[PDB]
C-alpha cells in the first residue's frame, strides 16, 4: 500500500538529478572550551558539561548509554 | 573570609575561554612581547628614572669630592 503511494506521489524527482552539486558533510572539530554567561538576576544556574562523543554509527554508544543510565537523571519531584 | 557565590552582583557578561591543551603557551612571544615591554618602559621612564639619575649624580660627585679633599697643593 505504501510503496504504491510513493510511486503515485513522490515520482517526479528523477529525469536527471545531482551531478553538478554533490554536498557531503565535512567533520566538525570539537574544542575543549568554556562559555560563561554570568547573569545574577536569574534565580538558578544552568550548567551543561560534555566531552566529544563518537557519533551515530559507533558500536560503543550502547556502553556509554549504560553508564549514563547508572548516573541517570534527577528532579526535585522524584519520590526516591 | 568570602568564598565564590558570595562575592558580588554581576550581570550580562559572557566569558569565552579555551582549554590549555587546545592553545599554545607562548602565542607570539617575541613578535607581540618585545613591542609590549618597550611600550610600558616608555610609559614609566619619566617616573622611575629621574630620581635614580639624580642619585647617580649625587653619588658620582660625592665620591669625587671625598677623594679630592684630603690632598693639598700648598703647605
Amino acid at each position: 500500500q505504501l510503496l504504491d503511494l510513493a510511486q503515485k506521489h513522490f515520482s517526479g524527482l528523477s529525469g536527471t538529478y545531482d551531478e553538478d552539486a554533490v554536498p557531503t558533510l565535512s567533520p566538525c572539530r570539537f574544542t575543549g572550551s568554556q562559555i560563561c554567561h554570568r547573569e545574577d538576576g536569574l534565580p538558578l544556574a544552568h550548567v551543561a558539561i560534555a566531552v566529544e562523543g563518537p557519533g551515530w554509527a559507533h558500536p560503543d554508544n550502547v556502553a556509554l548509554q549504560v553508564a549514563n543510565a547508572i548516573i541517570g537523571h534527577y528532579d526535585c519531584t522524584y519520590g526516591g | 573570609g568570602r568564598q565564590f557565590g558570595h562575592l558580588t552582583r554581576v550581570r550580562h557578561v559572557i566569558t569565552y575561554s579555551l582549554s590549555p591543551f587546545e592553545q599554545r603557551a607562548f602565542p607570539h612571544y617575541f613578535s607581540k612581547g618585545i613591542p609590549n615591554v618597550l611600550r610600558r618602559t616608555r610609559a614609566c621612564i619619566l617616573r622611575v628614572a629621574p630620581p635614580f639619575v639624580a642619585f647617580y649624580l649625587v653619588y658620582t660627585w660625592g665620591t669625587q669630592e671625598f677623594e679630592k679633599s684630603k690632598r693639598k697643593n700648598p703647605a
